């Protein structure tokens, strides 16, 4: 996982624009509605019976926010992904096992989140930064 | 598979999409070539930078084949009959390529269509995408 | 797109596999949980150790599902209806999972059936076994 | 990858019995008649057109063994499993630029072939030790 300082910038540039407080809410929201299985690591979460039910389940939200920081986490510290996210995937003892390919897709559904507040800024070669990130995210988180 | 509101909410969000149907596979095609540069071994003969004129067209051939697909939501295997064969026979694609081109596609209309990509509408897209990719490797199954 | 060929290679290794039906499907589950064994949080209340008379019943269900697939093999979607509806909405298992036990039932039938798994034997029965996976997962798309 | 001493008795006394001038040409012919797909990465090859075919083709057998090859490499080098598939990588310029999930399937089929040619040897434990390594070893090749 070794950005270029263009890659960097792209990446960078667009984080700090990031209405931190929802849009964590808003990506770990749709992965659990656009991939229903994904409701089985929750739903001892609160109510997760719809869109909108799960959209504004308040321990979604909380734990969106959490999701960001992780990433925003492995962004300051690419060279070492495996040790940024040891202690995290440590102090969750058996609650982040589900399979690296729901990694993935929560990253892939965060991407799509992003596009939808950045639109036209959202750019592909910017997509594909984030790509490269969200890829040695989940790759860490095993 | 395909409920009667996803059928609803596909043929609205392609709706929206209007006549920026081709430039939009275009960018989805982009998209996928600069994210997933495995992706580029299948054009070769394609010049793959930005603006060029064989991934506009191209990704006009690839947004009339999901438009067709639409318009015939209820028989996919036959409408995409040929194209099942082309992708799977003759090019041998990857199935795991179609689940990358789908994500840009669906990162493409997010990024087109803020009001249109709803929770509910982004589901419907993402299982339209994936009996459309279904269909596209099931010459394989 | 099961052909008239994937559809013989598999009676046809299924036949050879006779009475040890259950057998095979417990050993398969048994291979799942020990190779994969995040697949295990699915079977809390069961006991996962070696003989289990609840893996050896769970076994014997799963290998009759697939019976009975086989045995209805052009009307799939129908016949697994109520096992589409469990697994997807009442279970909610992850996808992936049925590709893991895919492999471990192909495995349990190489290690039990070195005659009958040709490579084209192998290749139907994959095929066989992507087809009820995908039924099986198919209200989620 | 932490092999168990027991997972590391069961992957290692199968592992000599193997014959390896083929059964590396075995499971690479699998995979391009069960994936045909894959076929794309060779064809190069000569010809693969049939399951007869690609069994007999003299390149998939030599290739055969250079992966059998690269498997007891990975098995003699866990702990630094990516520091042992970096020449071989390298070596290849652009030949492993393919999906990670090929080097998985390539795996699953070995397991195959292994269970197909030591039958009621190839137990549930020991299978599940030889995905351990197939896992970290495809994990090293991406
Ligand atoms: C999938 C990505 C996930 C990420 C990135 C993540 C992130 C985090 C972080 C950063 C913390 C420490 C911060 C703090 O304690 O305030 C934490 C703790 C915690 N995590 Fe997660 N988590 C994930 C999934 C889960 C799941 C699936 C569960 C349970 C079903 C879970 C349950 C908890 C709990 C209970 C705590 C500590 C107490 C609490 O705040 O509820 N997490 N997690
Ligand atoms: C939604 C999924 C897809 C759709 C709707 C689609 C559609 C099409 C269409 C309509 C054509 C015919 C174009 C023509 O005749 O000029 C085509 C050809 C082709 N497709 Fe796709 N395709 C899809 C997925 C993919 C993927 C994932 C790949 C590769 C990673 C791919 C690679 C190709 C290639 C290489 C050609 C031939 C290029 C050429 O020689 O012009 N397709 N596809
Ligand atoms: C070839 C693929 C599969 C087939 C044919 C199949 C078949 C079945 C059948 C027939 C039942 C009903 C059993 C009964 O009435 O007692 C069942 C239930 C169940 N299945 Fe599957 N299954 C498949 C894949 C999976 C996978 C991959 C998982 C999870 C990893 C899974 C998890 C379950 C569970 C947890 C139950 C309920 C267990 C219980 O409470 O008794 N199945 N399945
Ligand atoms: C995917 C797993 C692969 C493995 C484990 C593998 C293994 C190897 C090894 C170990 C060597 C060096 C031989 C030695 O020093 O003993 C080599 C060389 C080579 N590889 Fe691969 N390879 C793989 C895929 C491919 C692919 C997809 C191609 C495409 C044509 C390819 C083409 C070659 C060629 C041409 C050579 C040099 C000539 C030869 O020794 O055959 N390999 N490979």
């Amino acid at each position: 996982v070794h950005l270029t300082p263009e890659e960097k910038s792209a990446v960078t540039a667009l984080w700090g624009k990031v209405n931190v407080d929802e849009v964590g809410g808003e990506a770990l929201g749709r992965l659990l509605v656009v991939y229903p299985w994904t409701q089985r690591f929750f739903e001892s979460f609160g109510d997760l019976s719809t869109p909108d039910a799960v959209m504004g389940n308040p321990k979604v939200k909380a734990h969106g926010k959490k999701v960001l920081g992780a990433f925003s986490d492995g962004l300051a510290h690419l060279d070492n992904l495996k040790g940024t996210f040891a202690t995290l995937s440590e102090l969750h003892c058996d609650k982040l096992h589900v399979d690296p390919e729901n990694f993935r897709l929560l990253g892939n559904v965060l991407v799509c989140v992003l596009a939808h507040h950045f639109g036209k800024e959202f750019t592909p070669p910017v997509q594909a930064a984030y790509q490269k990130v969200v890829a040695g995210v989940a790759n860490a988180l095993a | 598979v395909l409920s009667p509101a996803d059928k609803t909410n596909v043929k609205a969000a392609w709706g929206k999409v209007g006549a920026h149907a081709g430039e939009y596979g275009a960018e989805a095609l982009e998209r996928m070539f600069l994210s997933f540069p495995t992706t580029k071994t299948y054009f070769p003969h394609f010049d793959l930078s930005h603006g060029s004129a064989q991934v506009k067209g191209h990704g006009k051939k690839v947004a009339d084949a999901l438009t067709n697909a639409v318009a015939h939501v209820d028989d996919m295997p036959n409408a995409l009959s040929a194209l099942s064969d082309l992708h799977a026979h003759k090019l041998r694609v990857d199935p795991v390529n179609f689940k990358l081109l789908s994500h840009c596609l669906l990162v493409t209309l997010a990024a087109h269509l803020p009001a249109e990509f709803t929770p509910a509408v982004h589901a419907s897209l993402d299982k339209f995408l994936a009996s459309v990719s279904t269909v596209l490797t099931s010459k394989y199954r």
